[PDB]
C-alpha cells in the first residue's frame, strides 16, 4: 500500500497547495528574472577584397576596426575596379563592435541568407548550388592573432523563387530565397570570432555557375541570453539537493521493507533517476571547459526523461489492472514498452547523424543532400509511427483499466473490510494519478502553444514578463514538482 | 563552280534529326518538328522544321564543312512560313564557327553573321542583319521590313569582297548597298584622326554551324530551304527551283482552304439564325 | 562637419554634434529614398526632379499634392532603412547595445527611433503643411515597419521547435518603394480643422466626401491639388517635360502626347551600343559584345 491510500484529504489538500506555491514560483522566475531564452543578431557580410595577398600563406580579413580589409560598398564597384571574383571575400566579426562572447551563451548557431537579384540574363538554373569555401576562426584579445578553428567547403542548394514579373521593370529585385543552414557550435568559449566566406567559380567544374547575382550574405546568429543561462543554473541548483534528498528516501523507503519492491516501485525509481540526471547541471562546467558535445548530450538526457515518462505511464496502467493482472516481471510489457524503445533508438539514430557529426565539422547538416534527407525523414517517420502506436496501446489500456474498475466496484460490498479498503486505494490511487497528469500534460500542450504563437513577451503594468521563458521555467518546474509528488504519494506505507 | 557550303531540303523525311543537334542548356527549350504544315505546295518538298510549343525558347543548329570567305562572295539563303502569324518571335537563323559547342547553344552564344526576319509587335517587323566586326555586334542602320502573312517567303543574303551587299527577298532584290557604309564598324571619316580604312570587314576565318536560336510566343512556323554558298546564280535557281515552283501550287491550296473556310462560316452564321 | 552641410535644421545640426558618425547615415538614407523616389516616377511628368539645386533631404515641394507625400513618406522610410541596415554591419557601433543579460533590443527599433527624432526635426513652423509632412513621415516609417521580413528557426531537442528563435529583417528598398507607390496610386484628401480656443489646427481630416474621420497612420495624405507638371512655373514648382523622353505610343503617362501635353516628339538618331552577348559570373566577370544599332528616341517639344 502507497502512502496516498491513507492520507485524508485535508494533508492531501496540504500537499497540494505546497506543490501550486511552488509552481506558481517556477512560473514567476522565468516571468520576471528571466531575460528570454535566445537572441538573434544578424549580421551584415562586409564584402572584403583579397588584392592577390593569399596566394600561399592563409590571409584573414577583418570587417572593422583595425587592419580593416579594404572593401566594397556594393558588389558593382568590382567591374570598374575589374575585381574578378575569388577575390571577394564575405567577413562577418561575430560580436558586433564593442561587444564580447562569453560562455554562458551556451552554444552558436547560425544560418546564412543571400540578396540574390533578379537579372533577365543572369537567372538562377533550375538546380542551383552554391559552394561557400568557408573560414572560421576565434581569438581572446583584440591584440593577437587569429586561430584558425574550421576550414570546409559548405555547399547548399537554392530554393529561390521571383513573385514579380519576369520583365526589366522588375529587374534588379531580390530573389525571394529560404534562409539556409549554416553551422551550430555547442561552445562559445571563446570571445572573437571572423567569419570568411568565398564562392570561387569554375565553369568546367561547375561550381558557383548559375547561382544568379548574388548582392550580399547576411549572416544570422543565435545564441542563448547569460541571464536566461544564469537564471535556468540556479534553477538547477536549487532542484538537484531536493531531488537528491527525496530520492536518498524513496530508496531507503524501498529497500528497508520485509519484501522486494514491486515493479511500479522501481519504475518510479528508474523515473527519478532520470530526473535527476536532467536536474545535475554539468553544464556549470561548460563555462569552464571547450566542450563542444553539450548539445548532444543535453538533447540525450531530455530523451531519456521522455522515454521513462512515456514507458512509467504505460507501466502504470498495466499495474492498475485490478483483476488476473499487475505481474511485477517487466518482461510482461514488452508489447507496450516496445514503441518507446524503438522511437527512442530512432530518434537517437538521428540525433547523433545530425548533431553528432556536427562536432567534428560545424557547418554539416544531414538535409544538405536529397540522401540524407530521406534518412533523417525515414527515422523521424519511424519514430512518429512508434509513438501513434504508444498512444493507441495507452489508450487502449487506460479503457480496460477503467472497464476492469467499473466491472469491480460492483463486487467490493461482498469482500472483506481489509480487501474493500485495498480495493478502494487502488482505485483512488489510479484516478488521482490519471487526473493529475492529464492535468500537467493539458497545461504543458497548451503553454507550448501559447509560446509558439506568442510574441514572446507580454507588457502589462510596470513590468513585462517572458513569456517564452516562463514556458521553459515553469514546465521545468512542474515536471520536477510531478516526480517529487509521485514519488512521495506513492512510497510505500508501513502498517502499525 | 558551286561551292556547296550548306544546303538542306529534308526529302529523306528524319535527315533533321541526324543533321541538326537539339540544344541542352536550359531544360524548357522548344522542340521542332518536322512537318508540312496545314497548306502547302508539295507534301514533301516543303515539309520543314516547325516551331511546336508556344511561350518557348528554340535551340536548334546543323554543323558543316568549315570554309572561309575571305576573298570569296559568301550567300545564304532560306525560306520561311508563319502558319500562325505570329505578333513576337524571331525568324532568322545563326552562322557559328565550328569552335561553338551545339549542346550549349542559347540567346548568347557567339554567331558570325544574324540573318533573318523578326517580328515583335506592330512595332518591329525587320529583316536582322548583324555582323560579328571586332567584339561589335554592328546592326544593319537600314529598315528591311519583313513579309508578314502565312505564304513562304524566301530570304537570301549576299556579300562580297568588295565590301558590297544585297539582300534577296521572294528571289527579288529588296536592299543593297556596302558593309562600311551600313554598319558603325569603323569610326566616322569625319580627316578624323582616329580613322583607318579596313577592307577585311567581310571576310570570316571560319564558318563552321548554322543554327535557329529564336523565341516565340506564338509557335507553328515552318523553316525550309536552306542554302550556304559562294555562288549567286546557285542561289537564284535554286530559289527558284523550290520557292518558285512550289508558290503556285501553295498559293491555290491557301485560296481553296479559304475558300471552304468562307464558305462553311457563312453556311454556319445562316443556320444560326 | 554640419557647418558645411545645407538645409539641416538648427536642431539637427546639434544632433550632428552628438553623433557626427551618423549624419552620414542619414544622408545616404535620404539619397537612397530620393533616388528610389526617382526611379518610381521616372516615367511620369512629375519624374520627382525638382530638386535644381543639392540638399540632404531634397528640395521641399511648394504644393503639397500626392507627389510631396511620397517624397516626404520615402525620405523618412529611406533614413530609417539606411539607419538600421548600417547598423547590422557594425558601420555604427553605438547602437542598440547588458549585452551578456538580455542581449540588446531589436536594431530596427533605434533605427525608427533615430529617424524620426531626426527627420520630424525638419518641420519647424506649425502649419496645415506641417502637419501633412508630419503624417506622411510617420506614414513612411509605419509602412517599413509593416514590411518587415519576419522568419523563425526552430532548434529544440532534436532540432525541433521544442525552442525556436524569431527575428525582423529589413525589406530592400525597392520592394519598400513599390509599396510606397501602390499608396501613392490611392493617397486620401485631406483638410485641416481649427479649434477657435486653440486659433490654429493641431489634426487635420479626410477632405474626400462621405468622409469626416482622421486619415489611418498608415495612409499618404495630401492638402493641396497637384499642379499640371509640364509647363515650368516657379510659382507652382513645376518644372516642366520640355527635352523628357518619350515613347510615343498609346499607354498611358509614357506616350509622347501626353508626355509633351501635346508639344509633339523630337527625334535625333540616338544610336545605342547596347552590350549585349555576355557569359556572366555571379558577380563581376563580363566579356560581352556590344550590339551597337542607330535606334530612334524621341524627346518633348
Ligand atoms: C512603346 O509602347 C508600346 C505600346 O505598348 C510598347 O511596345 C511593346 O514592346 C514590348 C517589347 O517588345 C512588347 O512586349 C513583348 O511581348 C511579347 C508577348 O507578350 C513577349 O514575347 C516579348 O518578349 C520579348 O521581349 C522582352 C523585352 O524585349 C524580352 O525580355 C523577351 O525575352 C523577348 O525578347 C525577344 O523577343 C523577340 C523574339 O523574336 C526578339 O526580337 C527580341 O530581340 C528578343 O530576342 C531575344 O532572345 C532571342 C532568343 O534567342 C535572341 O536571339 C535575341 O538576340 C538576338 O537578337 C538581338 C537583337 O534583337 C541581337 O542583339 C542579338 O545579337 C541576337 O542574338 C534576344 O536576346 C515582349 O515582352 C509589347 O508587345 C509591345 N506592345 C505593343 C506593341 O503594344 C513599348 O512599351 C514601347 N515600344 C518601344 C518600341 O519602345
Ligand atoms: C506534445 C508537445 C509537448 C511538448 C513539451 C516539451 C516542452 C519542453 C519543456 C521545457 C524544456 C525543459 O525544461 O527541459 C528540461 C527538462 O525537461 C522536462 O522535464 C519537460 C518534460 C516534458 C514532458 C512531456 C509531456 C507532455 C505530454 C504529452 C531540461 O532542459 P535541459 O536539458 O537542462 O536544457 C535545455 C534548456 N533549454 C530548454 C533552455 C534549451
Ligand atoms: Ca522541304
Amino acid at each position: 500500500g502507497a502512502i496516498i491510500e491513507n492520507m485524508s484529504t485535508k494533508k492531501l489538500c496540504i500537499v497540494g497547495g505546497i506543490l501550486l506555491v511552488f509552481q506558481i514560483i517556477a512560473f514567476l522566475v522565468g516571468g520576471l528574472i528571466a531575460p528570454g531564452p535566445t537572441t538573434a543578431v544578424s549580421y551584415m557580410s562586409v564584402k572584403c577584397v583579397d588584392a592577390r595577398k593569399n596566394h600561399h600563406k592563409t590571409k584573414w580579413f577583418v570587417p572593422w576596426g583595425p587592419n580593416h580589409c579594404d572593401k566594397i560598398r556594393d558588389i558593382e564597384e568590382a567591374i570598374p575596379r575589374e575585381i574578378e571574383a575569388n577575390d571577394i571575400v564575405f567577413s562577418v566579426h561575430i560580436p558586433l563592435p564593442h561587444m564580447e562572447m562569453s560562455p554562458w551563451f551556451q552554444f552558436m548557431l547560425f544560418i546564412l541568407q543571400l540578396d540574390i537579384a533578379f537579372k533577365l540574363n543572369n537567372q538562377i538554373r533550375e538546380n542551383a548550388e552554391v559552394s561557400m569555401d568557408v573560414s572560421l576562426a576565434y581569438r581572446d584579445d583584440a591584440f593577437a592573432e587569429w586561430t584558425e578553428m574550421a576550414h570546409e567547403r559548405v555547399p547548399r542548394k537554392l530554393k529561390c523563387t521571383f513573385t514579380s514579373p519576369k520583365t526589366p521593370e522588375h529587374e534588379g529585385r531580390y530573389y525571394e530565397c529560404d534562409v539556409l543552414p549554416f553551422m551550430e557550435i555547442g561552445s562559445v568559449a571563446h570571445k572573437f570570432y571572423l567569419l570568411n566566406i568565398r564562392l570561387p567559380v569554375n565553369e568546367k567544374k561547375k561550381i558557383n555557375v548559375g547561382i544568379g547575382e548574388i548582392k550580399d550574405i547576411r549572416l544570422v546568429g543565435i545564441h542563448q541570453n547569460g541571464g536566461f543561462t544564469k537564471v535556468w543554473f540556479a534553477m538547477k541548483t536549487f532542484l538537484t539537493p531536493s531531488i537528491f534528498i527525496i530520492m536518498v528516501w524513496y530508496w531507503r523507503r524501498i529497500t528497508m521493507m520485509s519484501r522486494p519492491p514491486v515493479l511500479l516501485e522501481k519504475v518510479i525509481f528508474a523515473l527519478g533517476i532520470s530526473m535527476t540526471f536532467i536536474n545535475i547541471p554539468v553544464e556549470w562546467f561548460s563555462i569552464g571547459f571547450d566542450w563542444t558535445w553539450m548539445l548532444l548530450f543535453g538533447d540525450i538526457r531530455q530523451g531519456i526523461f521522455y522515454a521513462m515518462l512515456l514507458s512509467f505511464w504505460i507501466i502504470f496502467c498495466g499495474e492498475h489492472m485490478m483483476d488476473q493482472h499487475e505481474r511485477n516481471h517487466i518482461a510482461g510489457y514488452w508489447k507496450q514498452v516496445g514503441p518507446i524503445a524503438v522511437g527512442s533508438f530512432c530518434l537517437f539514430i538521428f540525433d547523433m547523424c545530425e548533431r553528432g557529426v556536427q562536432l567534428t565539422n560545424p557547418f554539416y547538416s544531414i538535409w544538405t543532400t536529397d540522401i540524407g534527407t530521406e534518412l533523417a525523414m525515414a527515422f523521424i517517420i519511424v519514430a512518429g509511427i512508434c509513438l501513434c502506436l504508444y498512444f493507441l496501446f495507452l489508450c487502449f489500456m487506460v479503457f480496460q483499466v477503467f472497464r476492469n474498475i467499473s466491472g469491480k466496484q460492483s463486487s467490493l460490498p461482498a469482500m472483506s473490510k481489509v480487501r474493500r479498503l485495498h480495493y478502494e486505494g487502488l482505485i483512488f490511487r489510479f484516478k488521482f494519478l490519471m487526473l493529475i497528469t492529464l492535468a500537467c500534460a493539458a497545461m504543458t500542450v497548451i503553454f507550448f502553444i501559447v509560446s509558439q504563437v506568442t510574441e514572446g513577451h507580454w507588457k502589462w503594468g510596470g513590468v513585462t514578463v517572458q513569456v517564452n521563458s516562463a514556458f521553459f521555467t515553469g514546465i521545468y518546474g512542474m515536471w520536477n514538482l510531478y516526480v517529487f509528488a509521485l514519488m512521495f504519494l506513492y512510497a510505500p506505507s508501513h502498517k502499525n | 563552280e558551286p561551292a556547296v557550303y550548306f544546303k538542306e531540303q529534308f526529302l529523306d523525311g528524319d535527315g533533321w534529326t541526324s543533321r541538326w543537334i537539339e540544344s541542352k542548356h536550359k531544360s524548357d527549350f522548344g522542340k521542332f518538328v518536322l512537318s508540312s504544315g496545314k497548306f502547302y505546295g508539295d507534301e514533301e518538298k516543303d515539309k520543314g522544321l516547325q516551331t511546336s510549343q508556344d511561350a518557348r525558347f528554340y535551340a536548334l543548329s546543323a554543323s558543316f564543312e568549315p570554309f572561309s570567305n575571305k576573298g570569296q562572295t559568301l550567300v545564304v539563303q532560306f525560306t520561311v512560313k508563319h502558319e500562325q502569324n505570329i505578333d513576337c518571335g524571331g525568324g532568322y537563323v545563326k552562322l557559328f564557327p565550328n569552335s561553338l559547342d551545339q549542346t550549349d547553344m542559347h540567346g548568347d552564344s557567339e554567331y558570325n553573321i544574324m540573318f533573318g526576319p523578326d517580328i515583335c509587335g506592330p512595332g518591329t517587323k525587320k529583316v536582322h542583319v548583324i555582323f560579328n566586326y571586332k567584339g561589335k555586334n554592328v546592326l544593319i542602320n537600314k529598315d528591311i521590313r519583313c513579309k508578314d502573312d502565312e505564304f513562304t517567303h524566301l530570304y537570301t543574303l549576299i556579300v562580297r569582297p568588295d565590301n558590297t551587299y544585297e539582300v534577296k527577298i521572294d528571289n527579288s532584290q529588296v536592299e543593297s548597298g556596302s558593309l562600311e557604309d551600313d554598319w558603325d564598324f569603323l569610326p566616322p571619316k569625319k580627316d578624323n584622326p582616329e580613322y583607318s580604312p579596313d577592307p577585311s570587314i567581310y571576310a570570316y576565318d571560319n564558318f563552321g554551324v548554322l543554327g535557329l536560336d529564336l523565341w516565340q510566343v506564338k509557335s507553328g512556323t515552318i523553316f525550309d530551304n536552306f542554302l550556304i554558298t559562294n555562288d549567286e546564280a546557285y542561289a537564284e535557281e535554286f530559289g527558284n527551283e523550290t520557292w518558285g515552283v512550289t508558290k503556285a501550287a501553295e498559293k491555290q491550296m491557301k485560296d481553296k482552304q479559304d475558300e471552304e473556310q468562307r464558305l462553311k462560316e457563312e453556311e454556319e452564321d445562316k443556320k444560326r439564325k | 562637419i554640419c557647418n558645411k552641410i545645407p538645409g539641416l535644421a538648427p536642431r539637427q545640426r546639434a544632433i550632428c554634434q552628438s553623433r557626427p558618425d551618423a549624419i552620414i547615415v542619414i544622408g545616404e538614407g535620404s539619397q537612397m529614398g530620393l533616388d528610389e523616389c526617382q526611379f518610381q516616377f521616372r516615367n511620369g511628368r512629375w519624374n520627382c526632379s525638382a530638386l535644381g539645386e543639392r540638399t540632404v533631404f531634397g528640395k521641399e515641394l511648394k504644393v503639397g499634392s500626392r507627389e510631396a507625400a511620397f517624397t516626404y513618406a520615402i525620405i523618412a522610410a529611406g533614413v530609417a532603412h539606411a539607419i538600421t541596415a548600417a547598423c547590422t554591419q557594425g558601420n555604427l557601433s553605438d547602437c542598440g547595445c547588458g549585452w551578456k543579460w538580455g542581449g540588446c533590443s531589436a536594431d530596427i527599433r533605434y533605427g525608427i527611433g533615430f529617424a524620426k527624432v531626426f527627420v520630424d526635426a525638419r518641420e519647424i513652423k506649425q502649419n496645415a503643411r506641417t502637419l501633412m509632412n508630419l503624417h506622411n513621415n510617420e506614414a513612411g516609417r509605419k509602412i517599413l515597419e509593416e514590411n518587415m521580413k519576419l522568419e523563425c528557426k526552430c532548434h529544440g531537442v532534436s532540432g525541433s521547435c521544442t525552442t525556436k528563435t524569431c527575428w525582423t529583417t529589413l525589406p530592400q528598398f525597392r520592394e519598400l518603394g513599390y509599396v510606397l507607390k501602390d499608396k501613392y496610386n490611392e493617397a486620401v484628401h485631406v483638410e485641416p480643422v481649427r479649434a477657435s480656443r486653440n486659433k490654429r489646427p493641431t489634426f487635420l481630416k479626410i477632405k474626400k466626401p462621405l468622409s469626416y474621420r482622421k486619415p489611418m497612420d498608415t495612409d499618404l495624405v495630401y492638402i493641396e491639388k497637384s499642379p499640371n507638371y509640364c509647363e515650368e512655373d516657379p510659382v507652382t514648382g513645376s518644372v516642366g517635360t520640355q527635352g523628357r523622353a518619350c515613347n510615343k505610343t498609346a499607354p498611358q503617362a509614357s506616350g509622347c502626347d501626353l508626355m509633351c501635353c501635346g508639344r509633339g516628339y523630337n527625334t535625333h538618331q540616338y544610336a545605342r551600343v547596347w552590350q549585349c552577348n555576355c557569359k556572366f559570373h555571379w558577380c563581376c566577370y563580363v566579356k560581352c559584345n556590344t550590339c551597337s544599332e542607330r535606334t530612334e528616341m524621341y524627346t518633348c517639344k
